[PDB]
RNA sequence: AGCGCCGUUCCGAAGGGACGGGCGAUGGCCUCCGUUGCCCUCGGCCGAUCGAAAGGGAGUCGGGUUCAGAUCCCCGAAUC
RNA sequence: CUGUUUAAUUAAAACAAAGCAUCGCGAAGGCCCGCGGCGGGUGUUGACGCGAUGUGAUUUCUGCCCAGUGCUCUGAAUGU
RNA sequence: GGCGAGCCCGAGGGGCUCUCGCUUCUGGCGCCAAGCGCCCGCCCGGCCGGGCGCGACCCGCUCCGGGGACAGUGCCAGGU
């Protein structure tokens, strides 16, 4: 063992991987924002139902603790309906807005009829 | 009463240096076997200004003999040294203008500036524009050295600190006065926040020991000793005597 | 053959770059690697009382070597042997119904309190005393002792080998009290050899100081000091 | 049958036998930190009189303060 | 005494990264590859971190749309 | 001379200014901050520098006094 | 170590007494070793891929220099 270099650092120990004998919380915390937790409530406001023909894009009110993948994947799993792409914004009285473009193969109109707006 | 301007130098909250536009420290090499038993060869790159300093700075880039790595270092720029010129360094250095070599090495006369108090602290004597010192008094034991400094002061010294042969350039900085006060604001402003510059006898009583009264005098001797408090050293601080010169120096 | 140069490359100053030396004496050392490096160099410099300068005159290792060999077989029972003992003797004494089977058993004794008790009530036919210890007030008082209660004392290098001799990290004095027939002889000239080294010498080592030496750098100064003044004087 | 001998050589700490241990466990300690752990203890019968035994839970540490 | 204070390289064992090679194990179509452990070798950080909605900082523009939006929404055409 | 100043009574003959000079300091240092550390500002600095002062461009001048108060130097030569 | 010098004895040689050296016209380049001597599994006296030493002298007890029983630190006493 020749040491070159006139520094003195540490040496390379075997970190020990951590195994613990007991889990700390006996249960896996349930996820508190699933599908039917993200997309709460649609808007059928003038301007919000007049994007449905004029835009082919659906309005909700989505918590704020989602983003975009989330928003798309709850209307992929609730609705079974194909999104383009959904654009977010905060309405200032605290809520997410959200608005999701659907596929050209399916209809807005027909999509609010079956929801029920 | 209230702190006088004195004892505000030492809080540093607006009396530090201007020190961001600076390029850096210049100092030597630090010792090492090359610069003790042989010399090595630096190109000097290019010189630069430093600000608040008229002194030039040198960027003379060096080889490294242990690991490939060309090394940048910062030296004071001699007198008459140029772009390419070849910068030698060491014991064994042939003396020339620009080569910083051991005092012991060179003859008695040299003149030379940016050398050393102790062995091995990069250059600390003899820094500023257009200076330089009288190596004299070699000593075969007791390894000695005597320094003329650019005050008049001989100071033995020990014989293995370095010194870059020749003068500081910039010689003759403060031939021209400043001739007004905008060059001395710019100055100043490039240097450090040294420029309050108030008469004590025009500022208030309560915030020097001199000023006050119905007329502008200073009513106590400014001779003032240095066993003075803080506070109380204003005008003169020690002084041995006052007036008119008569003589060189007479202080041996 | 065909090809096949020699590249040579001088490693000197102002050319080709130097190699990686060994570099050992030039490393920056941590805090504690040179904390016990400067205290050993410590002791070696100043001058150490004489009450610790009986450290590291100690015993050779031949005759440590035979002091070991008379050791082994006097060795304390560790707990698997010690467990195995209790229960093989209560065994064989519920199948035998036997009141004394044991006749003597010998063992050395170990610990400082236990040596220093023996040594004070006279049971202690020989004394082996650690160098290792690091407070050495612990074991200044021990030589001095067995002097003046007669019994022989023998410094040894390394308590590490002192105690895997008990079984145990650190042992620092081990007393031997009871021989048997068999070992009496080659204890008796252990004794002999250690009371002419350590009993007899007492007077010796207790006036001497240790210590007083100088580094080799200064050594070397002061010796071409005395040549430069050998050409001084021819 | 040991303490009663560290005691009495703790006791008259200004011989020569003891100042030099002292000087160079002054050297020692005051090159160290200022707050650290001490493995054991250095003077074994002042630890167990003021409440040490050599078991697993007793701690000693080496601390230093400034005089004056 | 102390909530704490000084300091930013000073008195620090202050890099958990990687090329190549060898050995061992696992997995996938054991063809051929991918991971994990060990060893050798390399590796100035001018020292964690913060600090600009005017400093540095890759890449979207034209038309139309509502009572309130616009380089964001629709159409068309591009780029990182 | 240009500039600055008493915001909410003064804009100046006041302050500042370049110039003239003086003193301390060769870094274990001068002038200072800090309750504290051989902690910090000057200092990424070294007498053409740093710090503290009087006067206030240019021209011509810098009279005489150490009695007093200061400041400084020296010899344990000598009182306290 | 002589490709070197030295002061003497002196026939080759001796080392009383000493110096280290292998970079000075050039705004070039210089790292991760060439060679040598050994040790292994492979082709019948052949070929592949590896390890050690010399190259790069040995030993030592402070990294190297400059101060050093002073400076400073803690307390007490007297000046200012
Ligand atoms: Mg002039
Ligand atoms: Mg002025
Ligand atoms: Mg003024
Ligand atoms: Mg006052
Ligand atoms: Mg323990
Ligand atoms: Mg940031
Ligand atoms: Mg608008
Ligand atoms: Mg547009
Ligand atoms: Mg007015
Ligand atoms: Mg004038
Ligand atoms: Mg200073
Ligand atoms: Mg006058
Ligand atoms: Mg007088
Ligand atoms: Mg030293
Ligand atoms: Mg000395």
């Amino acid at each position: 063992k020749i040491r070159t270099s006139p520094t003195f650092r540490r040496p390379k120990t075997l970190r020990l991987r951590r195994q613990p004998k007991y889990p700390r919380k006996s249960a896996p915390r349930r996820n508190k924002l699933d599908h039917y937790a993200i997309i709460k409530f649609p808007l059928t406001t003038e301007s919000a139902m007049k994007k449905i023909e004029d835009n082919n894009t659906l309005v909700f009110i989505v918590d704020v603790k989602a983003n975009k993948h989330q928003i798309k994947q709850a209307v992929k799993k609730l609705y079974d309906i194909d999104v383009a792409k959904v654009n977010t914004l905060i309405r200032p009285d605290g809520e997410k807005k959200a608005y999701v473009r659907l596929a050209p193969d399916y209809d807005a109109l027909d999509v609010a009829n079956k929801i029920g707006i | 009463g209230r702190v006088i301007r004195g004892q505000r130098k030492g809080a540093g909250s607006v009396f530090r240096a201007h020190v961001k536009h600076r390029k850096g420290a210049a100092r030597l090499r630090a010792v090492d076997f090359a610069e003790r038993h042989g010399y090595i060869k630096g190109i000097v790159k290019d010189i630069i200004h430093d600000p608040g300093r008229g002194a030039p700075l040198a960027k003379v880039v060096f080889r490294d003999p242990y690991r490939f790595k060309k090394r940048t270092e910062l030296f004071i720029a001699a007198e008459g040294i140029h772009t390419g010129q070849f910068v030698y360094c060491g014991k064994k250095a042939q003396l020339n203008i620009g080569n910083v070599l051991p005092v012991g090495t060179m003859p008695e006369g040299t003149i030379v500036c940016c050398l050393e108090e102790k062995p091995g602290d990069r250059g600390k004597l003899a820094r500023a524009s257009g200076n330089y010192a009288t190596v004299i008094s070699h000593n075969p034991e007791t390894k000695k050295t005597r320094v003329k400094l650019p005050s008049g002061s001989k100071k033995v010294i020990s014989s293995a600190n370095r010194a870059v042969v020749g003068v500081v350039a910039g010689g003759g900085r403060i031939d021209k006065p400043i001739l007004k006060a905008g060059r001395a604001y710019h100055k100043y402003k490039a240097k450090r926040n040294c420029w309050p510059r108030v008469r004590g006898v025009a500022m208030n009583p309560v915030e020097h020991p001199f000023g006050g009264g119905n007329h502008q005098h200073i009513g106590k001797p400014s001779t003032i000793r240095r066993d003075a408090p803080a506070g109380r050293k204003v005008g003169l601080i020690a002084a041995r005597r006052t007036g008119r010169l008569r003589g060189t120096k007479t202080v041996q | 053959n065909p090809l096949f140069e020699k590249r040579p490359k001088n490693f000197g100053i102002g050319q080709d770059i130097q190699p990686k030396r060994d570099l050992t004496r030039f490393v920056k050392w941590p805090r504690y690697i040179r904390l016990q490096r400067q205290r050993a160099i410590l002791y070696k410099r100043l001058k150490v009382p004489p009450a610790i300068n009986q450290f590291t005159q100690a015993l050779d290792r031949q005759t440590a070597t035979q002091l070991l060999k008379l050791a082994h077989k006097y060795r304390p029972e560790t707990k698997q042997e010690k467990k195995q003992r209790l229960l093989a003797r209560a065994e064989k004494k519920a199948a035998g119904k036997g009141d004394v089977p044991t006749k003597r058993p010998p063992v050395l004794r170990a610990g400082v309190n236990t040596v220093t008790t023996l040594v004070e009530n006279k049971k202690a036919q020989l004394v082996v005393i650690a160098h290792d210890v690091d407070p050495i007030e612990l074991v200044v008082f021990l030589p001095a002792l067995c002097r003046k209660m007669g019994v022989p004392y023998c410094i040894i290098k390394g308590k590490a080998r002192l105690g895997r001799l008990v079984h145990r990290k650190t042992c620092t004095t081990v007393a031997f009290t009871q021989v048997n027939s068999e070992d009496k002889g080659a204890l008796a000239k252990l004794v002999e050899a250690i009371r002419t080294n350590y009993n007899d010498r007492y007077d010796e080592i207790r006036r001497h100081w240790g210590g007083n030496v100088l580094g080799p750098k200064s050594v070397a100064r002061i010796a071409k000091l005395e040549k430069a003044k050998a050409k001084e004087l021819a | 049958g040991a303490y009663k001998y560290i005691q009495e050589l703790w006791r008259k700490k200004q011989s020569d036998v003891m100042r030099f241990l002292l000087r160079v466990r002054c050297w020692q300690y005051r090159q160290l930190s200022a707050l650290h752990r001490a493995p054991r203890p250095t003077r074994p019968d002042k630890a167990r009189r003021l409440g040490y035994k050599a078991k697993q839970g007793y701690v000693i540490y080496r601390i230093r303060v400034r005089r004056g």
